């Protein structure tokens, strides 16, 4: 009887939107069972089936409801986001086209295709499929949050304000319906959202990983309650996508190794093949321990290998980043799962027992935005690696080509021996700061610039164009190795003004929303010699940020772009720059600590997200308070201050590239010995029969 | 070449179809 499997199928279709997906699985299989050759219930099976994280058995029946029905375009659609799952990115286009091809009216794959496109950094493509689904379908909560996204991407800020009103009642209809939000949990911080509606999108997305952990049927682990197996060493297991040459490994690479080894056991566990950096040789050679979980892709077999290693703490470095297992969070194989540094946001799950932050960041008053409880560091939650990656940028030397400390830069490891082999270095008193005059060695590294060489030998002293260092040392550029000749950065390099103050800022261009710029064009204004400095992060944002720039008063020259640089030479470019002006929507984080390493104060005005907060926490532990803005007002009135007061723009200046050595901001050993603190207050408070509570001190 | 940054994948739209 068809009538009979329709019921079952249409049946099916209900339970998978009320969220009871074991029911729907149930139900569809039972239509199949009375109907085998039901192409619809093949391909609704094969959906809730890849919902379960089974995609090899999805793709099984998409491939037999296409057989059935070799134009069912919705099976090629849904075929194609399995595909795309599974990386299979090639697949997943061919799925798209197809579906389309066939029924080119289908607003699904249009809206799926353009995700293909967003994810390959296609972004008009993205935009122009996304509007085509929109057109067909105007109706579409996951193509209107993808193309609002896409739209912030390249700061597309056409009818803003209807756009977040658009997407915050979108969000609030599907909590209210029970559905999973078209928000991701890390966009949310962009929106204009209540912290209720932040935290409960997380909780939804946490939701899927516990859909994928119901059908493998695992009881749940026991834990040890005692130290003794370990010889009383706490046995901490760190799970990351990101081992290797990624800004998480850039944050925390010595880490592991810094660690105690009489009180602490390190068992890193990575989700990620190896990617052949030093970076990931670092954290292979310097932990206890280290597990390859990308061997195990079954999370059923994995989380049972965390649990026989006998884990305390396991520590979360992803959140909701691509990578991501946190599937294994949600098995539970440690009795104790702590947030830490990766994502900046609540996992909005019960899975988790702790977000590892501090009381800047994440104050008290604001705590109900998440889901964990609150863990302080006792200065910042956050670190780099920079003292280890970037150690020649610690000192530094200029030339006078006219004393600027920011136009003519010289760095090295070699640069002090280098200078002793020159008899008139003269050393103004500002650490000091060597100048070496206009004489026949400052010409020719003047020269080299101008004339776009690659490197000069001055004394058997190798002089690199900064500009050049990947043709010198692909390993030195990435910073997976130390640059050991000494290295020229000009304003000139970048089309900077030698006559003027530069703000910068080197985020990606989506941290900037419509508020920022204005406030960044009323400092501008008041500050009649000055640029910005931005980074072409994408390129095609650029004449967006230029026209909206010059409808609040900006001239075009006023705004200077460069391309994105390879990390060595981004973090040393930054010293050209003057001022850093932080983006209060969403701050830099890793680009917040590149800043200050080269010594470039950085303006911030922290907010109620943790992301909005993470910056002012940096600036609390390096010392600098008087960079922190209460308001729009102070900050432009900073900012202000700093491009007009010269002589209190010396002071903070110099103030910062004091502090980068002299405050625990950079320093790893402290770090990883108050985090070692902190592990052992949330074991004590375990291992003394307490469910998790604020371990703010 | 660029930057590797904290990226996340772009959530796709499964199409329920019902038996008429
Ligand atoms: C909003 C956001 O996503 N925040 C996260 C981000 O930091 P943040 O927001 O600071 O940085 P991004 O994810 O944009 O990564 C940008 C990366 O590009 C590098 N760069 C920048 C410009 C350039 O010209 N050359 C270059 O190589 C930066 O050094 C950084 O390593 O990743 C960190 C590591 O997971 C997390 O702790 C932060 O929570």
């Amino acid at each position: 009887c068809p009538t009979h499997a329709d019921s079952l199928n249409n049946l099916a279709n209900i339970k998978r939107e009320q969220g009871n997906i074991e029911e729907a699985v149930r139900l569809y299989r039972k239509a199949l069972e009375v109907f085998p050759e039901f192409a619809a219930a093949h391909s609704n099976l094969a959906s809730v089936l890849q919902q379960q994280g089974k995609l090899q058995e999805a793709l099984m029946h998409y491939k037999e409801a296409i057989r059935i029905s070799p134009t069912f375009a919705d099976a090629y659609s849904n075929m194609g986001n399995t595909l795309k799952e599974m990386q299979d990115v090639q697949g997943a286009l061919q799925c798209y086209t197809r579906a389309i091809q066939i029924n080119p009216a289908f607003a699904d794959a249009h809206s799926n295709l353009a995700s293909i496109h967003k994810d390959s950094g296609n972004i008009p493509e993205a935009i122009a499929s996304y509007r085509t689904a929109l057109k067909l379908k105007p109706d579409f909560p996951d193509a209107y949050c993808n193309l609002a996204h896409c739209l912030q991407i390249v700061c597309d800020w056409t009818d803003y304000d209807e756009r977040m009103k658009k997407l915050v009642s979108i969000v609030a209809d599907q909590l209210e319906k029970n559905r999973l939000p078209s928000v991701h949990p890390h966009h949310s911080m962009l929106y204009p959202l209540s912290h209720g509606f932040r935290k409960a999108i997380a909780e939804r997305h946490g939701n899927l990983c516990l859909d994928k952990i119901n059908v493998l049927h695992k009881p749940p682990y026991e834990h040890p309650k005692d130290l003794k197996l370990s010889d009383g060493r706490l046995r901490v297991g760190y799970v990351s996508s990101d081992f290797g040459n990624h800004p998480t490994s850039h944050l925390m690479q010595s880490i592991p190794g810094m660690h105690n080894p009489d009180k602490f056991e390190v068992f890193c566990y990575a989700l990620s093949p190896d990617d052949g950096t030093n970076f990931r040789v670092k954290v292979m050679a310097e932990a206890n321990h280290f597990i390859d979980l990308s061997q195990i892709p079954c999370n059923g077999k994995a989380a049972d290998r965390i649990h026989q290693d006998g884990i305390h703490i396991l520590v979360n470095m992803n959140g909701y980043t691509k990578g991501a297992r946190n599937e294994l969070f949600a098995l539970r194989p440690a009795p104790i799962q702590a947030m830490w540094l990766g994502y900046p946001g609540t996992s909005g799950a019960l899975f988790m027992d702790y977000i590892i932050t501090d009381q800047e960041t994440s104050p008290a008053e604001v705590a109900e935005q998440y889901s964990e409880k609150l863990a302080y560091m006792p200065h910042t939650f956050f670190i780099g690696d920079h003292a280890n990656m970037f150690p020649h940028l610690k000192k530094k030397a200029v030339i006078d080509f006219k004393i600027y400390d920011n136009r003519i830069v010289l760095n090295g490891i070699d640069l002090k021996a280098f200078l002793d082999s020159l008899p008139d270095v003269k050393i103004v008193k500002m650490l000091n700061m060597p100048v070496i005059p206009m004489n026949t060695i400052a010409e020719a590294v003047i020269e080299m610039i101008n004339r776009g060489q690659i490197q000069i030998t001055i004394n058997g002293f190798s002089i690199s164009n900064g500009l050049a260092t990947t043709q010198i040392n692909n390993k030195a550029a990435t910073g997976e190795e130390v640059p050991r000749t000494i290295i020229v950065t000009t304003r000139s390099q970048y089309g900077l003004p030698e006559d003027a103050i530069v703000y910068c800022n080197f985020n990606q261009l989506y941290k900037i929303d419509p508020s920022t710029l204005q406030m960044w064009a009323n400092i501008l204004k008041r500050v009649p010699n000055s640029v910005l400095w931005l980074l072409r992060f994408p390129a095609v944002g650029e004449p967006n940020i230029q026209q909206y720039a010059q409808n609040m008063g900006l001239p075009q020259n006023r705004i200077i772009f460069s391309p994105v640089a390879p990390k060595e030479e981004h973090v040393r470019r930054g010293q050209l720059a003057d001022v850093c002006l932080d983006t209060p929507l969403c701050n830099g984080h890793t680009t917040g600590m590149d800043v200050l390493w080269a010594g470039t104060p950085m303006v911030t005005m922290p907010g109620e997200t943790l992301a909005s907060r993470v910056a002012a926490s940096q600036l609390t532990c390096l010392g600098c308070l008087e960079l922190i803005a209460k308001n729009r007002q102070e900050y432009e009135d900073i900012a202000v201050k700093l491009g007009t007061d010269l002589e209190y723009l010396k002071k903070v200046r110099g103030k910062v590239w004091k502090q980068r050595i002299s405050s625990p901001l950079f320093n790893t050993k402290q770090y990883t010995m108050e985090l070692e603190r902190l592990y052992l207050q949330m074991w004590e408070h375990y291992a003394a029969g307490n469910k998790p509570d604020h371990m703010i001190k | 070449s660029n930057p590797p940054c904290e990226t996340h994948e772009t959530g796709t739209t499964n199409t329920a179809t019902t038996a008429t």
